[PDB]
């Protein structure tokens, strides 16, 4: 059924699975019209599809052209997500297809289930975790490729960079979720933390800086402080 | 006017005939039911005084044979039987008629309730759902499961209802996933109406049979089937106007007839609120919405 704290290690066993997050698929700026009404302008979006074990990120870029002439875009966005996830599974060799797909918002279950009727053997599951994947558009390199796209496009990343060479997938997911939670709660502070020391760089082929084991500890410690802090600044505690 | 004569009433039993019911005491001199209107199907049903578990009963059409009830003390129930010797039966019936040992089907002449609940119900169609072909009548009870229920365990004793599943490849055309799930007109009009029922009278017929089994025997899967068939129409943007008008009348009389104290289990809040207030046809069931709102406003 649903995925929660009690079955959290299942994410790092050897059954292929993907998280799907749709929170950046349909994105708008809201503005005033000359007549003093309000209108939206869509901007490019993305589907965040992640293998938590490997770090493989299938970033489907959703180009604004896909909304042209369409009505009820928040509901179409969910079906558009489901179509693209289904297409991706179909594109994969059978032995590479996931056994489970975990959606991060429950409104994605029915659209994905209907699109995956051909794959009765793939379980479509919700989660009770409040995962911070919406903050993936705070990662500069991901925001850039999305905003620059002129057509629909799939781009492949490893969101753990090279971390699995030194840590387990459990620890790499924990780091990712802490980084993302920090970016969501205070993007500016989070970013100031990550890029303070100019001697630490981000390799062309990576998303995050090349931190030593000890520098990651310091970084991880500062991201917690931020999250505990912003929780005080928010709740006055 | 036809007659379902009984050999005897050896066990205390509540007897249903269509929407009427009466109590018979252990070994009371009761020998059946007379004046049954020709031209409709009927259902005679049973709830023993000792064990309210297992409502059971028989769907029949008096034009298809002479039917009598005999209590079987081995199997412990009132069994429907056919008498092929038509003089032996007419003689047996006349004797009981003369001795006034039969209750009279108590149809009020103004009352079209039964006709309105059974307009599209046919005995030959019931017989291709309840499979037991050596008999012209059809047994049903509370615990019989539907073909679909067994998929999710004895097949001979199942209700072979028409399998409806909104998240199935039958319901969803490749490439129309969003379209067909949010607007079920394809599934209603092409898959179900044109290729299985053949017309809407047949769709209305299983819908009517489903409700009656759900209400008379408390059959859970019949309740599921009834709601599924309602929801498929209400969730279709494109429905012939004659079918919408007829559905409204159909449902009105089912809602009117439902016992007020059984509304609790026999009415699915989600299906009804969806059908009346959110669905494509939310404005198309005026009579049904008015009776539902005045009689069961709690449910909504
Ligand atoms: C060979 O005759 C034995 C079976 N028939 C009956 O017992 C009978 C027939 N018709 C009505 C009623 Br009540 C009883
Ligand atoms: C085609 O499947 C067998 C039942 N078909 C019907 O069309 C039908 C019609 N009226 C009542 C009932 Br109960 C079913
Ligand atoms: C507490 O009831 C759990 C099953 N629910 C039902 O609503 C139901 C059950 N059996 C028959 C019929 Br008809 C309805």
């Amino acid at each position: 059924g649903a995925m929660n704290s009690s079955n959290y290690a299942e994410l790092f066993n050897n059954d292929i699975k993907l998280f799907v997050d749709d929170t950046n698929v349909y994105r708008v700026t809201v503005h005033k019209t000359f007549e003093g009404n309000v209108a939206t302008k869509a901007i490019n979006g993305c589907i965040f599809t992640l293998n938590p074990k490997t770090g493989h990120l299938f970033l489907k870029i959703i180009h604004t052209s896909v909304w042209a002439g369409q009505k009820r875009l928040s509901q179409l966005a969910k079906w558009k997500t489901a179509e693209e996830v289904s297409a991706l599974v179909r594109s994969l060799p059978k032995e590479e297809q996931p056994k489970q797909i975990i959606v991060t918002r429950k409104a994605m279950l029915d659209p994905l289930e209907v699109h995956m009727l051909d794959f009765p053997n793939i379980a479509i599951r919700p989660t009770e975790l409040r995962l911070p994947f919406s903050a993936a558009m705070s990662i500069d390199k991901l925001s850039d490729v999305v905003m620059k796209a002129t057509e629909p496009q799939m781009v492949l990343f490893n969101i753990y960079d090279d971390w699995l060479d030194r840590i387990s997938s459990y620890t790499a997911f924990s780091r990712l979720t802490l980084l993302l939670r920090a970016l969501k709660t205070n993007e500016e502070s989070a970013k100031m933390i990550l890029l303070s020391d100019p001697t630490i760089t981000i390799k062309s082929y990576h998303l995050w800086p090349s931190f030593t084991d000890e520098q990651w500890i310091t970084i991880e410690s500062q991201m917690r402080d931020l999250i505990l802090t912003e929780y005080g600044r928010k709740y006055n505690v | 006017m036809n007659t379902v004569p009984f050999t005897s009433a050896p066990i205390e039993v509540t007897i249903g005939i269509d929407q009427y019911s009466f109590n018979v005491k252990e070994n009371q001199p009761f020998h059946g039911i007379k004046d049954i209107p020709i031209g409709h199907v009927h259902v005679i049903h049973f709830q023993h005084a000792d064990n309210s578990s297992m409502r059971y009963g028989y769907w029949f059409d008096c034009r298809m044979g002479n039917f009598y009830i005999q209590y079987d003390p081995k199997d412990g129930l009132y069994k429907m039987m056919e008498e092929r010797d038509g003089a032996k039966f007419e003689n047996i019936v006349h004797n009981f008629k003369e001795r006034q040992m039969m209750v009279s089907y108590p149809k009020i002449d103004e009352d079209d309730t039964w006709y309105n609940l059974t307009e599209f119900v046919q005995m030959d169609k019931i017989r291709k759902i309840v499979r037991k072909d050596e008999n012209q009548f059809s047994y049903v009870d509370s615990s019989m499961t539907t073909v679909q229920e067994n998929e999710l365990s004895d097949p001979a004793h199942s209700l072979n209802y028409t399998v409806i599943n909104f998240k199935s490849r039958e319901a969803i055309r490749p490439g129309h996933e969003m379209e067909d799930f949010l607007d079920k007109s394809y599934y209603l009009n092409t898959v179900m109406l044109q290729g299985i029922f053949k017309n809407s009278s047949n769709y209305f017929g299983e819908l009517q049979f489903a409700f009656l089994n759900a209400m008379f025997f408390g059959n859970y899967g019949s309740s599921l089937q009834w709601h599924a068939m309602i929801e498929l129409i209400c969730s279709s943007a494109t429905v012939p106007k004659h079918m919408l008008d007829k559905l409204d009348e159909i449902l009105y009389y089912q809602i009117k007839t439902l016992p007020e104290q059984y509304s609790d289990i026999l009415l699915n809040e989600r299906v009804w609120n969806i059908c009346l207030y959110s669905s494509f046809q939310k404005n198309s069931l005026h009579n049904t919405e008015k009776i539902m709102e005045n009689k069961y406003p709690e449910l909504l």
